[PDB]
């Protein structure tokens, strides 16, 4: 019998694995972080308050300068934040109401927006016309469309229902490979610095790292117990970080191949909506569902000051990348710059 | 590409009244703010009126104040500037000139192809001056244009609001560079800016015969906006 | 106010920025959203448009004005991906209608039509993601289910049947009441109808059906239930 | 069936791709994370807030 | 001298309840709402009753005299009057807010937002605010603007029928029937019989409790005063101080009715008991 063959192989594969795993587990990280000089309470406070939302923020993402801030809302709009003098930049309306994710492109000129409509779609800012307008539409998918991060001009990553990530040529519009290999619904998406390799947690607990140009699965990490919704890479891209509704962060490592550190509160039973680094990877922001935001220490595991600022969930958040401030947007349609 | 076509220039006795007419094609115009700018024949070009989007805020020159008029038409998308008691002293060619104002955005970047209102029978802002007024230029050198300025225009932000128009010979003047160092869209990059404070610098390098034209410095901190003299570069 | 010249203007265009969110907000915030379903082909888009015209994978969504309220029916379900992640959008959702065709009894792949369509009902009325939101219920096509009681039985496939041979009104009751038990220990307050083409009134109840739904989360509220 | 032979030797192919890695002991992985959260240690404005003479957020 | 111990506990309570109402909104979210800007509102102004109005009765209740002097008792009997009116009015506005929620398919129109709350809350609380003026309105009651008595500081206005009968209509009388009106329709809106059969039982014991409640604490004092208008032998400095001090009660019951029955508030009471 060829199938049980193959399964059995896969199955002495798996032990091979865990023995290795075992092998090279020669300590924990909190048995060396032990001895670490603690960050120390640290309270960052609400800067400016960005308002003109009206329902639910679902995602944001600032842009590589650091000032610009584009956010997306149950709202069917797209808003373009200077998040300096909070004066909006630009106000998109989309031709489907149902986004879930934005994305600002590193060199400014296009923002890309999908959700339910199962496409999608590249709205250019740098035009003679002033106005804000798609330049293309990129559909292929099948499932709903979580989380889409660019690289380049041209090429764009997008994660979706498909349990699929695609990695589409903006220009041409198809996409030149598709990441397979996911059993759930590929929740979130993150993107190395070096952008040589990016990454994706499913809902099936499980998180891939894949390879832009090679297409085919690294490696791939468990240890979470339920759906990955959130994830965001260490700032040198050597190591890795995730959020699930058990309650948890963790961070794995990207050399290690398994599991680092865990971060958990015990009196906190809901899930996490996203996570990020600071510019030093020092500490793990992470939102929550219980309407606060924590801000781990991310080497400890131990901190607990806590961005309480919103009057309902906070969903997406993120730090410039110059690392001057964080900012956090909620279900209460604001979006909260703290330093 | 965005059109702009003017027209109403007509020819009047002193003291009369006119109309002009800004009609654009190829953008949103409900968008942005116009300006009108003016040219007296062997001058530089000279602010003349202000209109911001949906017509929030108008401002105008001193020199004009209480004397011209200006209008949006959106659902038209048609810009009028109406003169009562013009004087001689408005014999001159006008450039309905577009612009809009966020954060990295490129202010008074196209412009009108101008319309000619020929007509026979201050203090307490800045002032831009010209070094120079030509250079001679053996076309592939490398030159440059120093302005100067009574304020610095560097506000505390950061931003410095100085811009360089570009005029060729029988065309309107068009956008070279934009807060003193951003080069706008279509411009080879040849030209650079440079210097700071009250002293700033349009440096060209490698210069093509297409380059050889008139050259203004746009201060943009005060809306009594004031542009330079301006150099007029020759080919040798 | 040190704001320099071009910051002035920027202040400016978002408040016109914020004159435009405020216009398109003058109709946004009396919406409602209230999720459409339904399995098997049986035509809920069809429903829709039926509505729409009785008075004035992919997305449809139908406005209805109604008594100086706009609800806004979004019709998606075509997709066959794990909804569970994707269904996070409609986390809080007035109502959920579930279109239910009941010609679909002795008709099959290899198994008849409203044993999957139940199961799916079920599965969606006791999702934890959906426990604020009452579930409306649409029977359609009932015309043809009196054509095919003069050939069908529903004993020929459902045996827990009781009732005359052709006694079409035992056979709507019935079958509501089989979709009223899987109604989980929960008291949720599961809504019903029969609906047909003539059937001008439907439209009316599906607001009176909200009516009821939002009065029942201010009573929640208060601690009056 | 033919497509459950497949979805296996596909599960196989990426177990052995998998294997053939050359770990790195986790405790040298710790110290170089641990390292680098040092070296950019004073450049982080969310752990070593800056002065507000250069704060573009007040 | 038991009633200073008995009385005492009552004001030093009525602010700690209506003060633990107010730090578990104004602290913790999820409360962060519509309605608790009314519950908000009506534990404020009965926190001014605890605070600056209790304090002087209980001088009364010991001294035999406004030993503070007059412009002391003006501003008392501002504070007072201002206190009791808002709560009364802050009740009231909470009252027709249900009566809305509850008769109507939405507050459709946009009206169910946190501004227009705010602002209904700043109208009731204004048009209380112009108890102000009387008090200070000797100018309009001049026959007895000479007159001082030792065993009240005389609130300058209390022989005056004809103002003190519009007072309690347009005051306590007009607001407690609509009152009863608002909260009748939404018990008959209530009984639907389509929770089965004990959700009629559960709104009356809620809604009788409320409206009971006020109606007793309010009753005794206002048709008391309106009897004063004319009866010149009740003694009534007595009744009086009995009587607002039964109003004074309904301000320190207020937390134990409205804001405990909205969201339970059990988490929140238990960790931040210790204010
Ligand atoms: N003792 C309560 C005072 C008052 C105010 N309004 C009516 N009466």
């Amino acid at each position: 019998s060829e199938l049980d063959q193959l399964r059995q192989e896969a199955e002495q594969l798996k032990n091979q694995i865990r023995d290795a795993r075992k092998a090279c587990a020669d300590a924990t990280l909190s048995q060396i972080t032990n001895n670490i000089d603690p960050v120390g309470r640290i309270q960052m406070r609400t800067r400016r308050t960005l308002r003109g939302h009206l329902a639910k923020i679902y995602a944001m993402h600032w842009g590589t300068d650091s000032r610009l801030l584009v956010s997306a809302s149950q709202d069917g709009k797209l808003i373009i934040w200077d998040s300096y003098t909070t004066n909006k930049v630009h106000a998109i309306p989309l031709r489907s109401s149902w986004v879930m994710t934005c994305a600002y492109a590193p060199s400014g000129n296009y923002v890309a927006c999908g959700g339910l409509d199962n496409i999608c779609s590249i709205y250019n800012l740098k035009t003679r016309e002033g106005n804000v307008r798609v330049s293309r539409e990129l559909a292929g998918h099948t499932g709903y469309l979580s989380c889409c991060r660019f690289l380049d001009d041209n090429q764009i990553v997008t994660s979706s229902g498909d349990t699929t990530c695609a990695l589409w040529d903006i220009e041409t519009g198809q996409q030149t490979t598709t990441f397979t290999g996911h059993t759930g619904d590929v929740m979130s998406l993150s993107l190395a610095p070096d952008t040589r390799l990016f990454v994706s947690g499913a809902c099936d607990a499980s998180a891939k790292l894949w390879d832009v140009r090679e297409g085919m699965c690294r490696q791939t990490f468990t240890g979470h117990e339920s759906d990955i919704n959130a994830i965001c890479f260490f700032p040198n891209g050597n190591a890795f970080a995730t959020g699930s509704d058990d309650a948890t962060c963790r961070l794995f490592d990207l050399r290690a191949d398994q599991e680092l550190m865990t971060y958990s509160h015990d009196n906190i039973i809901c899930g996490i909506t996203s996570v990020s680094f600071s510019k030093s990877g020092r500490l793990l922001l992470a939102g929550y569902d219980d309407f606060n935001c924590n801000v781990w220490d991310a080497l400890k595991a131990d901190r607990a000051g806590v961005l309480a600022g919103h009057d309902n969930r906070v969903s997406c958040l993120g730090v410039t990348d110059d690392g001057m401030a964080v900012a956090t947007g909620s279900w209460d349609s604001f979006l909260k710059i703290w330093n | 590409d965005v059109q702009l076509v003017e027209s109403g220039g007509g020819l009047v006795q002193p003291g009369g009244s006119r109309k002009l007419s800004c009609s654009a094609s190829g953008f949103a115009f409900s968008s942005f703010g116009m300006h009108w700018v003016r040219q007296a024949p062997e001058k530089g070009l000279e602010w003349v009126a202000y209109i911001s989007s949906g017509s929030g805020t108008i401002y105008y020159a001193d020199t004009v104040k209480g004397r011209f008029t200006i209008s949006r038409d959106d659902p038209k998308n048609t810009l009028f500037l109406q003169m009562t008691s013009l004087r001689s002293e408005d014999t001159a060619m006008y450039y309905c000139v577009r612009s809009i104002y966020y954060y990295g955005s490129s202010p008074f970047d196209f412009w009108g192809q101008g319309t000619t209102l020929t007509v026979s029978s201050g203090g307490s802002d800045i002032v831009m001056t010209q070094a120079t007024s030509s250079v001679p230029v053996t076309p592939g050198e490398s030159v440059s244009i120093s302005c100067r300025s009574s304020k610095s225009l560097l506000h505390s932000n950061g931003n410095t609001y100085l811009y360089w128009f570009l005029q060729r010979p029988g065309q309107s003047p068009q956008l070279l560079i934009y807060r003193m160092s951003n080069l706008a869209s279509g411009v080879p990059d040849r030209f650079s800016g440079s210097g700071s404070g009250t002293a700033f610098t349009l440096t060209i390098s490698r210069l093509e015969a297409e380059d050889v034209g008139v050259y203004y410095c746009m201060q943009h901190l005060e809306y009594p906006l004031t542009f330079g003299a301006g150099t007029k570069l020759e080919l040798k | 106010c040190t704001l320099s010249a071009e910051d002035k203007a920027a202040v400016e265009r978002s408040k016109m920025i914020d004159r435009n969110l405020r216009e398109d907000g003058e109709k946004a915030r009396r919406e409602l959203k209230l999720l459409l379903l339904g399995t098997g082909e049986s035509g809920k888009s069809t429903f829709i448009k039926q509505m729409r015209i009785i008075h004035g994978t992919g997305i449809i969504e139908y406005p209805f004005d109604l008594q100086s309220v706009i609800f806004r029916m979004v019709d998606v379900g075509g997709q066959r991906s794990e909804r569970r992640k994707w269904i996070h959008c409609f986390e809080n959702v007035t109502s959920i209608m579930f279109l239910v065709a009941l010609s679909e009894y002795d008709q099959v792949d290899n198994e008849n039509r409203m044993e999957e369509s139940k199961a799916l009902f079920r599965t969606i009325i006791t999702y934890p993601w959906f426990q604020n939101s009452s579930v409306i219920l649409f029977l359609n096509k009932k015309d043809l289910l009196e054509e095919k009681i003069m050939y069908s039985h529903l004993v020929d496939y459902f045996p827990e049947y009781d009732g005359p041979q052709r006694d079409a009104q035992a056979a709507r009751e019935f079958i509501l009441k089989m979709f009223v038990d899987l109604n989980p220990d929960s008291d949720k307050i599961l809504y019903s109808h029969f609906t047909c083409a003539t059937d001008t009134e439907n439209i009316r109840f599906v607001f009176a059906a909200v009516k009821d739904t939002i009065l029942q989360l201010n009573l929640k509220e208060y601690n009056l239930v | 069936n033919t497509a459950s032979i497949a979805q296996a030797r596909k599960l196989v192919e990426q177990l052995k791709m998998e294997a053939n890695i050359d770990r790195i002991k986790v405790s040298k992985a710790a110290a170089d994370l641990m390292a680098y959260c040092e070296a950019h240690a004073k450049e982080d404005p969310l752990l070593t807030p800056v002065p507000a003479s250069e704060n573009p957020f007040r | 001298m038991p009633l200073v111990v008995v009385l005492s506990t009552i004001c030093l309570v009525t602010v700690g309840l209506n003060l633990l109402v107010l730090y578990a909104v104004r602290s913790e979210r999820k409360l962060h709402t519509v309605g608790n800007l009314y519950i908000v509102s009506l534990s404020v102004a009965d926190l001014i009753v605890g605070a600056v109005v209790m304090p002087m009765n209980i001088l009364y209740l010991l001294m035999s005299k406004w030993s503070l002097g007059r412009p002391l008792c003006l501003f008392w009997l501002s504070m007072d009057y201002v206190a009791s009116t808002a709560s009364i009015f802050s009740v009231f506005i909470l009252c027709i807010d249900r009566y809305r929620s509850v008769q109507q398919p939405l507050r459709y129109l946009k009206y169910r937002t946190k501004t227009r709350a705010s602002a209904t809350i700043l109208g009731a609380w204004f048009l209380s605010f112009l108890w102000v003026i009387p008090i200070l309105g000797w100018n309009h009651f001049m026959q007895q603007t000479s007159v001082r008595r030792e065993d009240k500081c005389e609130t300058d206005f209390y022989d005056v029928t004809w103002f003190k009968v519009m007072t309690a209509i347009i005051n306590f009388y007009l607001p407690t029937l609509l009152m009863l009106w608002f909260y009748a329709k939404i018990y008959k809106a209530v009984r639907q019989h389509c929770l089965h059969m004990n959700r009629e039982r559960k709104a009356a014991k809620q809604l009788g409790f409320i409206m009971a409640a006020f109606i007793l604490c309010w009753i005794p004092y206002f048709i008391f005063f309106m009897v004063i208008a004319f009866c010149k032998n009740c003694c009534n400095e007595h009744l009086h101080m009995f009587t607002i001090w039964l109003g004074y009660i309904n301000s320190t019951l207020n937390p134990l009715i409205y804001p405990l029955c909205n969201e339970n508030f059990k988490k929140t009471f238990k960790r931040i008991l210790h204010i």
